């Protein structure tokens, strides 16, 4: 987005300023060239002068302002994936209640009773169990009150800024290039959970190609779902967006939302507004408060649904400022967030796509890094999704989800505190597609000191998952 | 062929 304003306040919001993983036996064994991202500004693995402060909003580049007829052209476009999207979903979209957005539905998880509360209540000292009782599924007086406030149009509230603790390359953990999460407060996830969770309870049950996202699935089962799918076009591509999120622009996120979430479709007039809502915000990072127009917080309840559904939009809207008689059949394509496969008969030109990307302000590049840029003849068995291939799996005739061994090797070399046994059979999960001699590998340094699940244990296992 | 250019 584009910073508006940037001011400092005596009230000092603490930041995250630690380092929670540990490094592994298997570091030394791999020597991965990834690290935890730098969370202190004085950190020494960082080069000299990097200020993450700056680094980490760097981000913010401005807020694309779009043209009438390219706005008329996007307002298309979200309409016409809106009547896509709505007639597989249905239109059952009331609220709802209070007890079902804490507690979840079907296809939608239970909001978590111990993650951060946001703001003001982070200064309060107070935690999200002292605000809502996630066991009986209703709110205090305090979330009461802002839900009032809501329904009136008169709340607002800030962002709360936290440095993401992750294992990143460890030339991005050089270059300061710590991510950020925006934590709403807990009462705005509420209540976008009310306006919009059962339509992204359909999301989640409906995912798959026809509705353009894979926001739910299951990649041991869905891989083959999906890759049968796109392994019968002629053209398929993955993209790389720089700073998806930050990029999407106050026109194109208002026209979204107006277009998608209509009272015609059975929303509630707020699902509108209570999405609004975060397209200009206030960002608390210490002492400073950063004022930002355009981009998508990360702490939406609704963050990977919305950037989904922006993507498959971007889509269309690029093609049809580019082509005549383009059509939601003119390709297919699947999403989650950013990531993205897009598969065509056609030959499609995504290099002579890049500037009508760029009106809406999003930078595309191929996913290979190639210096040709885009072509043509890829195939599904050459995209990555998810940080995983698709390979066929010679037991069962079955596709899988392949990691990268260096990727997983990274995963396996560091850790937090008390969870490592956990986190083995996590990524034992993961390992076990890359074949009884990787996941022998990737496992070595762990023998005698954890159990290691058989590789035979975790084939049969997903053998009936994904047949059975 | 393909589609259209404008």
């Amino acid at each position: 987005g584009l910073i508006v304003d940037t001011r400092d306040v005596e009230e000092r919001v603490h930041v995250m300023r630690k380092t929670k993983l540990a490094p592994t036996v298997a570091h030394g064994v791999f020597n991965p060239e990834f690290g935890p991202a730098a969370l202190s500004n004085k950190d020494p693995r960082l080069n000299e002068g990097v200020v993450l402060d700056e680094v980490i909003f760097s981000k913010h580049k401005g807020d694309t302002k779009m043209s009438a007829e390219d706005k008329a052209l996007f307002r298309r476009c979200a309409a016409d994936y809106a009547s896509r999207l709505h007639s597989v979903l249905g239109t059952a979209n009331a609220p709802l209640s209070i007890y079902e957005a804490i507690k979840g539905v079907d296809g939608l998880d239970a909001m978590e009773p111990d993650t951060a509360p946001g703001l003001p209540w982070a200064l309060q000292g107070k935690r999200r169990g002292a605000l809502i009782d996630f066991e009986n599924g209703t709110v205090g007086p305090e979330v009461e009150a802002a839900l009032k406030l809501m329904e009136k149009r008169e709340y607002k509230f800030a962002c709360q800024t936290f440095l993401k603790d992750e294992i990143r390359p460890m030339e991005k953990v050089r270059a300061g290039k710590t991510r950020i999460v925006d934590v709403l407060p807990v009462e705005h996830i509420l209540y976008t959970r009310m306006m919009i969770g059962r339509f992204c309870a359909q999301m989640h049950s409906n995912n798959g190609p026809q509705i353009g996202s894979a926001v739910g699935c299951n990649p041991d089962v869905d891989w083959q779902r999906f890759g049968t799918h796109f392994a019968q076009y002629r053209n398929v591509w993955d993209v790389d967006y720089s700073a998806f999120d930050a990029n999407h622009c106050s026109d194109a996120m208002n026209i979204m939302f107006e277009e998608v979430f209509r009272t015609e479709f059975g929303f509630h007039p707020n699902a509108e507004w209570i999405l609004k809502t975060l397209v200009n915000t206030e960002h608390a990072y210490e002492n400073k408060r950063i004022t930002v127009e355009g981009g998508m917080p990360s702490g939406c309840s609704a963050t990977s649904i919305i950037n989904t559904i922006l993507n498959n939009i971007y889509v269309l809207y690029a093609l049809r400022r580019h082509y005549e008689g383009v059509e939601l059949d003119t390709y297919t394509m699947i999403s989650y967030g950013d990531d993205i496969v897009v598969a065509s008969d056609y030959d499609l030109d995504f290099e002579a796509l890049k500037p009508h990307f760029k009106s809406l302000g999003q930078t595309i590049t191929p996913a290979d890094k190639s210096d040709k840029g885009f072509v043509l003849g890829h195939s599904i068995t050459d995209v990555t999704f998810l940080k995983r291939h698709f390979h066929m799996d010679y037991g069962t005739g079955f596709y899988k989800p392949v990691m990268a061994s260096k990727t997983l090797e990274a995963i396996l070399s560091f850790a937090r505190r008390g969870t490592i046994q956990e986190k083995l059979i996590s990524v034992a999960g993961l390992a076990v597609h890359s074949g009884p001699d990787e996941y022998r590998r990737l496992f070595e340094p762990f023998q005698g000191l954890f159990e290691i699940p058989s590789y035979r244990s975790l084939y049969l296992r997903w053998v009936n998952a994904v047949c059975g | 062929g393909p589609v259209k250019k404008p």
